[PDB]
């Protein structure tokens, strides 16, 4: 089978989080200003410029993180080969390659 | 006893240690006298070790990582052990019950040493 | 050649002899014959019993300041908390009687033969 | 005369009179696909029957404000002559800010208030600072506290001394109610049936039946079982909004094994969704996000401040905003702060009765004070010297 | 109760410590991410890739049980939780407790 390097999988595990905030899934019933990175970046923000919003965020875990099924959610002890998602069972593996692995149908 | 979050020998040969044991019921800092850290070397002790330190004797016994770290790594060959749940002092005023030919035997032949005889014996 | 043989056991079994620290008295106290080759006639007759500490003194250097430091050679209260103070000199006072305690325990036995002893009865 | 105490947040907008009750009021715009042309502001969002497929029109991204024009129509219309009357000009505003507002958004936010609707005077301040005057006012022998404001859009921890702010302490942790919503809304669609455009009822759902576990992995285990010894698993009936007006739980002895049921209800069947939700908050890395969570976040702030400090702040640690509802926040927040903090310091975490309305009651309480009057920025004193002194005298 | 790991070794991976393990089954496929300690014991016992090997996860006890292109290829999941039953009699405990090493006292008398 095919292997996604890390620039793949990281920009997937980008766009699941920012799917996290977005507002709404579908589109305007009507169907017929800026945003946070033009605020960001008319801030000119630099980092240890004193405390700001950068500066805020929290740091990175002690704690190891803990694998869940991306499936059923229940622990998981193995790691999809392709694209490196979690499973716990074999039917859970065939259901991930048929649903999110390769290809993101 | 508990759960080790730092482990930092002071230099001037080495003072003293100061350990970190953190346990369910909070944190102690503890200073440990210096002959303690050759053990502590033994045992193979690291941050996230699970230990305790009998401190009669300052023997130091490695029972494990802690389960908090069971999921850093997909396969290693750890036992992984629960953080324990009281304080990290633990004080107990026991009563046992030992016989003359206990302590015979006790003194009969010698115990531990790093000599070459003591080893091979 | 042949593989050795694998022998499995319950990991129950390993642990049944092992004691915890908190159920089993220390043996230490009655240990004579690791004093051997260690311990002097000199350091239990002569020196202990006149060097030996005491709860004064220990309590005396313990509270005192810090040592002015040695010279040179020469070519020649809002956030004060009264519980938390009262815990923590609490246990110094308990670490000290623990001290005192331990530094009393390990040199109340004196050898049976002792080095000196040794020595001179060792014969090339 | 009288003082308007606002909290313009992500969510839900705490606006009220300091003589009168707080409201709770949405403060988003709704459309909905059984309206052509209309658009619903504010509390109208109850006038609608059917708020499946409801679509959300928000004035914040991110937790920061960010389109004007809906705030604007939500401000007046909260400022109309329907739901308050307020007399603009012989009227002080106390109106909250998120932490580390950029320069923009304060400038935008002074001109509006000082300009469009010509306040007397404003005083412009964070929910925490309110919730921080609040538990003084409460417990006036504490001279430091530690707010959690775990609100929609993200979770803040910022402490506070008599009458200070620590800005070098201030800690941001990106997990809100928001994003719990939307990974529930993901799980579901996942799983068992596609819930995207259902953000009202899935909302609903983990405000019913999510609740914080004690014991995660033990938890896991039951539910991993199947038949009578399945007690975490439980049955969800979605409202249809035909003869279901809203959705309930299904009694346990109600329950079917086979999940086949005669009457053809949609049930939607969560088991380990009800505590992987809310564990988010305490370990963001669960999802994906290598931030740390709220205990561990809770005591790095504390230990970011000077020894002498760090007991009180043990002793005062506040649950603030709409996540601290689930069961069990409480608890785990404070298993997992002592299993973290040094056993001479005692720990103390409160969660008070209404978590929602902390920052408006902290806003009355400073309202009616006797130096109120020397906080706020004045229109006439704004004429020449307001662009500098909004931001002299607010401390975001 | 323990963790046992019965598979095929695809990939092994050691660099200079940190390495990966890709094992497989017939019906499954999965990679692995490898401590030191079950590094070490998987360069102890020599595993290269078409070995059909077994782990105890807690212990790094690796026996290797053939070749597959002989044995055939595990069939169900890798990862399995087993239930071991041992029975040991008083005189075995007494002997592995008698002294360090004392287990061999089980075979070659000298109790
Ligand atoms: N009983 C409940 N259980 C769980 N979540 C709840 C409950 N009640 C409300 N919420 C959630 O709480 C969130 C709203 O919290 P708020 O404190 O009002 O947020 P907010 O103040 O707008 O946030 P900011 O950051 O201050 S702009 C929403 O995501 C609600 O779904
Ligand atoms: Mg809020
Ligand atoms: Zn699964
Ligand atoms: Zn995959």
């Amino acid at each position: 089978r095919r292997v996604l390097d890390r620039a793949a999988r990281q920009r997937r595990i980008n766009r699941q989080l920012e799917a996290l905030e977005n507002d709404n899934f579908q589109d305007d019933p009507h169907a017929g200003r800026k945003n946070f990175q033009a605020l960001l970046e008319e801030q000119n923000l630099s980092v240890a410029e004193g405390p700001n919003y950068l500066t805020a965020c929290a740091g990175p875990p002690s704690r190891p993180q803990r694998p869940f099924c991306a499936v059923c959610g229940f622990p998981s002890p193995y790691t999809c080969v392709s694209c490196g998602a979690r499973y716990c069972t074999v039917r859970c593996l065939g259901t991930h390659q048929e649903t999110r692995c390769l290809k993101w149908t | 006893e508990g759960e080790v979050t730092e482990l930092t020998p002071c230099e001037t040969t080495i003072s003293h240690v100061i350990i970190g044991l953190k346990t369910a019921k909070g944190t102690k800092q503890l200073k440990l006298d210096p002959s303690i850290f050759e053990s502590l070397q033994k045992e193979r002790v690291e941050a996230g070790d699970v230990i305790y330190i009998e401190a009669n004797s300052g023997a130091v016994k490695r029972q494990g990582r802690c389960d908090t770290y069971a999921t850093e790594f997909d396969l290693e060959a750890e036992e992984y052990v629960p953080l324990p749940k009281g304080d990290v002092h633990k004080k107990k005023e026991i009563i046992q019950d030992v016989t003359l030919h206990d302590l015979d035997v006790a003194n009969a032949r010698p115990q531990g040493g790093q000599d070459i005889l003591s080893m091979m014996g | 050649i042949t593989p050795g043989i694998c022998f499995s056991t319950a990991s129950l079994v390993l642990r049944a002899t092992d004691v915890h620290p908190l159920q089993r008295i220390d043996m230490g106290r009655f240990d004579l014959i690791g004093l051997e080759g260690r311990v002097s006639r000199y350091e239990a007759d002569t020196f202990l019993p006149r060097h030996r500490l005491s709860r004064r003194v220990l309590l005396e250097v313990a509270t005192a300041p810090d040592p002015p430091p040695r010279p040179k050679p020469v070519k020649m209260s809002p956030f004060y908390l009264d519980s938390l103070e009262e815990k923590r000199k609490r246990q110094r006072s308990e670490r000290l009687e623990r001290i005192f305690q331990l530094s009393e325990a390990h040199g109340a036995l004196a050898p049976v033969y002792g080095t000196e002893v040794l020595d001179f009865c060792t014969l090339p | 005369m009288t003082t308007l105490v606002l909290d313009n947040g992500a969510y839900n907008a705490k606006i009220g009179y300091s003589h009168e009750n707080v409201s709770v009021i949405p403060n988003c715009q709704f459309r909905s696909k059984t309206a052509r042309l209309k658009t619903f502001t504010a509390n109208q969002i109850d006038e609608i029957k059917d708020p499946s497929g409801l679509f959300y029109i928000l004035p914040f991204q991110k937790g920061y404000l960010v389109n004007w024009d809906v705030q604007r129509q939500v401000w007046d219309y909260l400022f109309g002559k329907e739901m308050y009357q307020v007399d603009f000009l012989d009227t002080n505003i106390i109106i909250t800010e998120p932490y580390f507002n950029f320069t923009s958004i304060q400038e935008s936010m002074n001109e509006i208030l000082f300009e469009e609707y010509q306040f007397q005077a404003v005083l412009r301040v964070n929910a925490g600072a309110l919730s921080a005057h609040r538990y003084f006012r409460d417990n006036p022998s504490e001279l430091c506290c530690i707010i959690v404001d775990s609100g929609y859009s993200f979770t803040h921890i910022v402490p506070y001394c008599r009458s200070k702010k620590k800005k070098e302490a201030i800690i941001r942790i990106n997990v809100g109610g928001k994003l719990l919503t939307n990974h529930l809304k993901e799980i579901i669609s996942y799983r068992q049936l596609h819930v995207m455009d259902e953000t009202h009822v899935i909302n609903q759902v983990k405000e019913d039946v999510c609740y914080v576990s004690q014991d995660f992995y033990r938890d896991m285990d039951i539910a991993k079982l199947k038949g009578e010894e399945n007690t975490v698993m439980i049955d969800y009936v979605l409202p249809d909004f035909s003869t279901i007006k809203k959705g309930f739980c299904k009694p346990r002895e109600e329950m079917v094994l086979s999940g086949k049921y005669k009457s053809g209800e949609q049930i939607l069947r969560l088991a380990n969704e009800r505590f992987a939700v809310p564990e988010i908050l305490f370990n963001p890395s669960d999802i994906g996000i290598q931030e740390m969570g709220i205990p561990e976040a809770i005591v790095y702030s504390i230990q970011n401040l000077p020894e002498e400090m760090q007991p009180h702040f043990f002793k005062n640690i506040v649950l603030t905003g709409g996540n601290s509802l689930f069961p069990g926040f409480r608890d785990r927040v404070y298993s997992e702060v002592r299993c973290l903090t040094p056993t001479d310091y005692d720990v103390s975490v409160v969660l008070p009765e209404n978590p929602i309305t902390y920052a408006w009651e902290g806003g009355k309480l400073i309202s009616e004070n006797d130096d109120f009057e020397d906080m706020v920025v004045t229109r006439e004193d704004y004429e020449e010297n307001g662009h500098s002194v909004c931001e002299e005298k607010f401390d975001i | 109760e323990t963790e046992i790991i019965e598979g095929e070794v695809v990939e092994i991976q050691i660099d200079r410590k940190v390495g990966k393990l890709t094992l497989k089954t017939t019906e499954m496929e999965t990679i692995y991410d490898l401590g030191t300690k079950m590094i070490e014991s998987l360069t102890k016992d020599k595993v290269q890739a078409g070995d059909v090997i077994t782990i105890d996860k807690a212990t790094g006890k690796i026996s290797k049980l053939g070749r597959s292109f002989f044995v055939q290829c595990p069939d169900g999941e890798l990862q399995k939780r087993k239930e071991v039953v041992h029975t040991v009699s008083l005189h075995e405990i007494d002997v592995i407790n008698s002294r360090t090493q004392g287990f061999l006292a089980l075979f070659s008398g000298d109790t």
